[PDB]
RNA sequence: ACAGCUGGUUCCAAUCGAAACAUGUCGAAGCAUGACCUCCGCCGAGGUAGUCUGUGAGGUAGAGCGACCGAUUGGUCCUGUCAAACUCCAAACUUACAGACGCUGUUUGACGCGGGGAUUCCGGUGCGCGGGGUAAGCCUGUGUACCAGGAGGGGAACAACCCAGAGAUAGGUUAAGGUCCCCAAGUGUGGAUUAAGUGUAAUCCUCUGAAGGUGGUCUCGAGCCCUAGACAGCCGGGAGGUGAGCUUAGAAGCAGCUACCCUCUAAGAAAAGCGUAACAGCUUACCGGCCGAGGUUUGAGGCGCCCAAAAUGAUCGGGACUCAAAUCCACCACCGAGACCUGUCCGUACCACUCAUACUGGUAAUCGAGUAGAUUGG
RNA sequence: CUGUCCCAACGUUGGGCCCGGUGAACUGUACAUUCCAGUGCGGAGUCUGGAGACACCCAGGGGGAAGCAAAGACCCUAUGGA
RNA sequence: CGAGUGGCUUGCUACUUCGAUGUCGGUUCCCUCCAUCCUGCCCGUGCAGAAGCGGGCAAGGGUGAGGUUGUUCGCCUAUUAAAGGAGGUCGUGAGCUGGGUUUAGACCGUCGUGAGACAGGUCGGCUGCUAUCUACUGGGUGUGUAGGUGUCUGACAAGA
RNA sequence: CGCCACACGGGGUAAGAGCUGAACGCAUCUAAGCUCGAAACCCACUUGGAAAAGAGACACCGCCGAGGUCCCGCGUACAAG
């Protein structure tokens, strides 16, 4: 009768296309809880090594027993919250209102931005406000950017920016949080949001594959027994039915693989730090030696070595948080062995 | 933004249907016709039944596509598509020179089109173009 | 079978059985029930069982019917009780069926029915006042066993 | 057709739009009356429930409106009451009401405590084995009274042999 | 090479215009002879597509069968059923002849007769009547109109369904069908029903919906009860003789059996229905009370609901519509063909004049679509 | 005994892709951006109703054109052939 | 006994194709139906519990691996929550396979005087084509909206 | 063949359990009205998505110069592009 299979490959992140910005972008935020703060950070894929914990799980057995457990090196040095984007509530969702700007600006930001010359902040600000008072601000995000220059390793100057939405403090607090980060120089840095032991939300493009075949794209079986050998071996069995008298767009086919954003859940920043603590031996394969700011995230990141990752607070955790779990150790062995 | 509307009509309690065959008949006739409080407007009959003739034009669909408004605002549009020959130059102009709204974006209020009009007094089952709009999953904007 | 293929009136009468042979014997046990010594007219009541359409009604359906409808009438009023109920239809229709291809198709005979016309009474029944309500209870029975549906016509009886 | 309503000399009726309003000194209560035609009103102490249809479905509502406001009179003045005695068989039953809400605990020897939220303004007091719901409110006292009874569902095993549960004994 | 088989066979126009059936045929993918189409010549006053009456032919429907016939019930005459190959009856209708009327013919010569040329003998569909078959967009008859060979208007599309048979052009009025938008004309009138989006689907392979069921709602009638207070609900009482008798250790309204009787009274059963081992205890009849107006039983009609499960995307063409844009009963005003009316030209037929079939003048309500084919001018 | 399979992976060589040069053929009533249903000689890109659809170009695997290629070998028929 | 729905078996018809619409089984890959095997929520019980039996809502997901036979079917084994059924030209041969049917060779049984036959068995016995259109997977170039950079929105669409 | 991550919860119903409740003084889950209730529906989460013709929003820069192409060195990209 044939027996039942589910079909290959998933159809959620379709279509399997390349991605407009190498620069991941987040299409939902952290609720308002807490107090008023900036719901994610980025930073720059180093590579991997394993580290040692003792098992923070007050229900597993292993509960105060050595562990060993890998993770992604991420250079994550400090950004700048460069200005304040506001959010009108209008019949079509929302919309930019204004933003608010400053002054100091990283001296390499024109790299790939058009760098104000004459902005009036305190002006855009009532803007806010009114439309605050008025009862028509949505929420309150911070156009942001990093300082790729700061990382090495990474070959790039040329800032990545991108939004970054803030929270948890009720409108009128949370956006003179805002505010006051921005009037300075917008600088900070990974501990400014997050704390060893929490599960964040890394995203990211992932690692380029150019076109590949039904098999590897969508995981389909290759020719079987004497199948193999007539003249055919990674392509499927036919593109559809008699009638429907067409291709359905969901048969696996050739195409684009790789190269696409995912945000990768539940993923536990094991160590925040700041040193050359996590670097190894030789320097990180086609990356570099590390020293300095950073993250030890538990498990894979989605990316190659110098993408840029991006961080946010768990939007669906699942567990509850052991803040700073005890990191007995950190290997430093070669990654060329 | 800016729309010179000759006509600006109020929906609300108003039976879709007649309304649109109105706006739909004076587009016709050169009229640049504006609908208003859309959301608010009706449609007569057992919910439960008329929202499976709406969330079944949701589920029907296809590589080639068959969209299908859920927004109040949407629905009436296309409603009124319906009742213009929307393919051809005379209807697209028509059809193009018509605009629906949530609530009323204007100063001056709608008038209302005659036979066009429901009483609540008289009547317990009908619906919100908005409460359907709510069911398919919008989010109420309005 | 199927009574959809003999319930219509729409082939010649069948009768004939100097010219007719191998008819299958009726399958109707009784024609006449209850005391069919005392008379018609020694009842106070008469009920009729009234086709509402013009059918064919299969010795198989009338037997099953006059069956269960008697049976209630032995069951609420005894076998040996005072009642008579009566059918007054027989089948005559001689049915046929094709058991080749359409080459030489005549039928071979399969059974009998009794053709009826709308308006008509299949059954009578005869009893006292106070049984009727059984013997319309009887009739529902009935009815439900035969093809069309059907009234129940109190033709003598203003006691109620 | 056409009914009226002398209200009580505790009670003050009120109308705006559909919506009733009864008060009196237990309580006041609000509720909507709306039906095809059939128009309620205040005519200084009488309620005025007419229309100039009679037919049976029409009908139907005109009977259900008068009891639904006679009966918010006697909540606004008397009020309403359901008693209600939580029975245990082998497992020691908890029964208590954590802020707005009627809990029940190690029911059958659950570890998870089982709760029903209260409806409006209804009173949940209990003293001992027994559990007196009231209010004005007929809707939400009825409601809130059963919601107890039911909270202790089962189906699963035979009720005729597990029986532990709190059960209406009063309808007033 | 032969082929009864398939393919092809070249310019304009005007008049007429089929057969897809009969008989014979090694005949059924063909022919011949008829039917029928066409053309020519002849004859010379009748003709008969309709109707009415008259004189005849007839046994299908129906009916009936102590009128034949053969079927087919029961009972101590009575009682229950049938017929393509039955009939004491018996139509409608079909049909011979004749008269009348209508129509038609005697310069358009009918009717008829003689001769030349065909095509044709795969038909189909609607409706009526059929026979066969579970059925079929099935098979096979028949009458008829239509498709084929028939446009144009409507029906969403769509040979045969409705209107309609049609020279060109033009003005006008309708037909079928339609008037909320798509889309020309009514968001027309008086009224009632429907709450299912039933429905918005003449006919149909195509538009399903059935047996059974329905305190959904609407309308109509009939019997009975009732302010001497009905129907229901609440309260009240439901009393003794005696646990009826027997049965039996016991049976005491309430296992079975037979009776089913009289006191008190306003009621109250030899107990209708549960309850116990049996008593107990709980109701039903039955009476009273409170209350206060209609109540109960039954017959018929209307719309609806249920019965109702299929495969890429739901549907009345779509939109969408609920005192309707649904359904039914009536009404009003419109839209809408190439039809009907109307002006002009054209073709053909005939008449007058004429050598002409060249002009000119006239007649057509009773001329103007067409495949095969016949005829004919270019 | 083993990649036949579980269950696929990496690699090698020649193609495949871009560039110069050379340079055909199959096929073509017309129109043609299609899909979903419906309809129709009952198996429609083209009819009806809807939905969808800015043009051009590159690579792909071949769902559809009842794709192309052969006046069906199967079946029957012919007052055919061997 | 009576009333039906389906279109999966079979049968009937001969409308459709004979200037050709590739067979059965299998395989691979995608979509679907519900008359639901499992999973979720429920009703009944001859419902103590436990394990069941029957029924309702429900198509999200699942429904696997093997022994004989070309088999479809079916029989069998061991696992399982369960190892459900049907449609898509009995989905899928310009995808594969070619085991069966159904060429030309040959044997046996049967029938036949014989050639030879078989709605018997058996061994062997081939799988074309460079994609114009359209369709879907992905990748570009332009026009439109009307100078540039950066950041957004979210009608809509997909998911298990 | 290794390793990492892949909810709860909300909202509305079905079957079902009920509440208040009339036509029908009672009774009744339903006729109006209401509380609950499926792995199923919506949301939630991920993906795509200014060509959405109502063809979008905001900030800045610039119209004689903002910016872009070319070019050169190369990959976190890549069959051409
Ligand atoms: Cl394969
Ligand atoms: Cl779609
Ligand atoms: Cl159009
Ligand atoms: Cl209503
Ligand atoms: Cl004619
Ligand atoms: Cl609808
Ligand atoms: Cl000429
Ligand atoms: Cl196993
Ligand atoms: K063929
Ligand atoms: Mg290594
Ligand atoms: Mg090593
Ligand atoms: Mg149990
Ligand atoms: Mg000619
Ligand atoms: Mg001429
Ligand atoms: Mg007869
Ligand atoms: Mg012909
Ligand atoms: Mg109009
Ligand atoms: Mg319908
Ligand atoms: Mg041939
Ligand atoms: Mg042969
Ligand atoms: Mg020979
Ligand atoms: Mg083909
Ligand atoms: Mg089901
Ligand atoms: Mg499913
Ligand atoms: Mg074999
Ligand atoms: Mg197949
Ligand atoms: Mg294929
Ligand atoms: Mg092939
Ligand atoms: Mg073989
Ligand atoms: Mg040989
Ligand atoms: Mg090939
Ligand atoms: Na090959
Ligand atoms: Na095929
Ligand atoms: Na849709
Ligand atoms: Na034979
Ligand atoms: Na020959
Ligand atoms: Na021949
Ligand atoms: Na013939
Ligand atoms: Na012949
Ligand atoms: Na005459
Ligand atoms: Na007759
Ligand atoms: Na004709
Ligand atoms: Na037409
Ligand atoms: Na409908
Ligand atoms: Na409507
Ligand atoms: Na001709
Ligand atoms: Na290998
Ligand atoms: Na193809
Ligand atoms: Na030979
Ligand atoms: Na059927
Ligand atoms: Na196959
Ligand atoms: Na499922
Ligand atoms: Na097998
Ligand atoms: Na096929
Ligand atoms: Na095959
Ligand atoms: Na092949
Ligand atoms: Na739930
Ligand atoms: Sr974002
Ligand atoms: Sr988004
Ligand atoms: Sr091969
Ligand atoms: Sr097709
Ligand atoms: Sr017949
Ligand atoms: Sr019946
Ligand atoms: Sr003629
Ligand atoms: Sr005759
Ligand atoms: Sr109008
Ligand atoms: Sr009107
Ligand atoms: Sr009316
Ligand atoms: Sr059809
Ligand atoms: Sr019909
Ligand atoms: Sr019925
Ligand atoms: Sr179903
Ligand atoms: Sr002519
Ligand atoms: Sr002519
Ligand atoms: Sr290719
Ligand atoms: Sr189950
Ligand atoms: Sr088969
Ligand atoms: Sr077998
Ligand atoms: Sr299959
Ligand atoms: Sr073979
Ligand atoms: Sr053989
Ligand atoms: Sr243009
Ligand atoms: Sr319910
Ligand atoms: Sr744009």
């Amino acid at each position: 009768p044939q027996p039942s299979r589910p079909r290959k490959g998933s159809l959620g992140f379709g279509p399997r296309k390349r991605s407009t910005s190498e620069t991941p972008r987040f299409n939902s935020w952290p609720s308002d809880d807490g107090q008023p703060g900036v719901q994610g950070f980025a930073g720059y894929k180093a590579g991997m090594t394993h580290v040692v914990l003792v098992n923070d799980e007050p229900n597993s057995p292993r509960e105060g027993m050595e562990e060993t457990v890998p993770v992604t090196v991420i250079e994550t040095p400090p950004m700048r919250a460069v200005a304040l984007r506001a959010y009108e509530d209008t019949p079509y969702g929302q919309r930019p209102l204004t933003e608010v700007w400053t002054d100091e600006f990283h001296s390499e930001l024109d790299r790939t931005l058009d760098v104000p010359e004459d902005h009036d902040p305190d002006a855009a600000e009532e803007q806010i406000r009114d439309a605050h008072e008025a009862g028509d601000l949505g929420d309150l995000r911070l156009i942001t950017h990093t300082v790729p220059d700061a990382v090495p390793s990474v070959p790039k100057k040329k800032p990545d920016v991108m939004e970054t939405r803030v929270g948890g403090g009720s409108v009128s607090d949370r956006l003179d949080h805002a505010l006051d980060i921005v009037e300075d120089g917008g600088e900070h840095a990974m501990n400014d949001i997050f704390r060893a032991g929490e599960y964040a939300d890394v995203a990211g493009v992932t690692k380029g594959k150019g076109t590949q075949g039904p098999v590897k794209r969508w995981g389909v079986q290759k020719r079987k027994g004497k199948h193999a050998r007539q003249g055919w071996r990674r392509r499927i069995g036919n593109l559809g039915p008699w009638n429907p008298s067409r291709v359905r767009s969901t048969v696996p086919q050739q195409g684009q693989t790789g190269y696409h954003q995912r945000t990768e859940l539940n993923k536990r920043l094991i160590d925040i730090g700041e040193g050359d603590e996590p670097t190894v031996d030789g320097g990180f394969v086609n990356y570099g030696e590390v020293d300095g700011p950073y993250t030890l995230v538990k498990g894979s990141v989605p990316g190659p070595d110098k993408r840029l990752v991006r961080f946010r607070p768990a939007v669906r955790p699942n567990d509850q948080p052991r803040l700073d779990p005890e990191v007995r150790y950190v290997s430093n062995e070669s990654n060329q062995g | 933004a800016e729309f010179d509307a000759d006509v600006i009509v109020d929906a609300r309690d108003c039976i879709m249907g007649r309304v649109a065959s109105q706006v739909a008949e004076q587009a016709l006739d050169g009229e640049t016709v504006a609908v208003v409080n859309a959301e608010r407007a009706v449609i007569t009959g057992r919910e439960e039944q008329i929202v499976e003739k709406y969330e079944k034009r949701v589920d029907i669909g296809n590589d080639n596509g068959y969209f299908y408004p859920k927004r109040p605002d949407g629905i009436f549009k296309r409603t009124i598509r319906g009742m213009l020959p929307h393919k051809k130059q005379r209807g697209r102009e028509a059809f193009e020179s018509v605009r629906v709204y949530l609530g009323n974006p204007y100063d001056e209020d709608g008038e209302v089109l005659d036979g066009t009009s429901l009483d609540r007094l008289s009547n317990i089952k009908f619906v919100t173009l908005g409460e359907i709009s709510e069911t398919l999953g919008a989010n109420k904007t309005w | 079978k199927p009574a959809s293929m003999y319930r219509d009136i729409d082939k010649p009468a069948y009768t004939r059985r100097e010219y007719i042979t191998g008819i299958p014997g009726s399958k109707i046990a009784q024609h006449k029930m209850g005391r069919k010594q005392k008379d018609a007219d020694d009842y106070p009541v008469q009920i009729s069982l009234i086709v509402e359409e013009t059918v064919q009604l299969r010795h198989g359906s009338l037997e099953a019917s006059r069956l269960s409808a008697n049976r209630h009438l032995i069951k609420e009023l005894g076998e040996e009780g005072d009642y008579k109920m009566t059918l007054r239809k027989f089948p005559h229709q001689v049915l046929r069926e094709n058991k080749d291809g359409m080459r030489a198709a005549f039928g071979k005979i399969v059974g009998t029915a009794a053709r009826v016309q709308a308006g008509e009474q299949l059954f009578t029944a005869y009893c006292n006042v106070e049984d009727a309500e059984h013997v319309k209870e009887a009739f529902r029975r009935a009815y439900n066993k035969i093809t069309p549906s059907c009234r129940i016509k109190v033709e003598r009886g203003e006691e109620l | 057709p056409r009914v009226e309503l002398e209200i009580p000399e505790d009670v003050d009726a009120e109308q705006d739009h559909l919506d009733i309003t009864v008060e009196g000194d237990n309580g006041s209560v609000t509720r909507r009356l709306w039906y095809p035609d059939i128009d309620v009103s205040v005519d200084g102490d009488t309620v005025v429930i007419e229309s100039d249809e009679d037919n049976a479905k029409t009908m139907s509502t005109i009977g259900t409106f008068q009891s639904h406001i006679e009966n918010m009179f006697h909540g606004v003045t008397e009020g309403w009451e359901y008693g209600m005695e939580v029975f245990y068989s082998h497992f020691p039953m908890q029964v208590n009401v954590e802020g707005d809400e009627v809990v029940i605990e190690n029911f059958l020897g659950e570890k998870a405590p089982r709760r029903t939220t209260i409806h409006g303004d209804t009173d949940v007091e209990i003293d001992g084995e027994e559990l007196t719901v009231s209010g004005p409110d007929i809707e939400a006292v009825g409601q809130t009274a059963a919601d107890i009874e039911q909270l202790t569902r089962i189906n699963d095993k035979d009720v005729r042999v597990f029986q532990d549960g709190v059960y209406i004994t009063r309808k007033p």
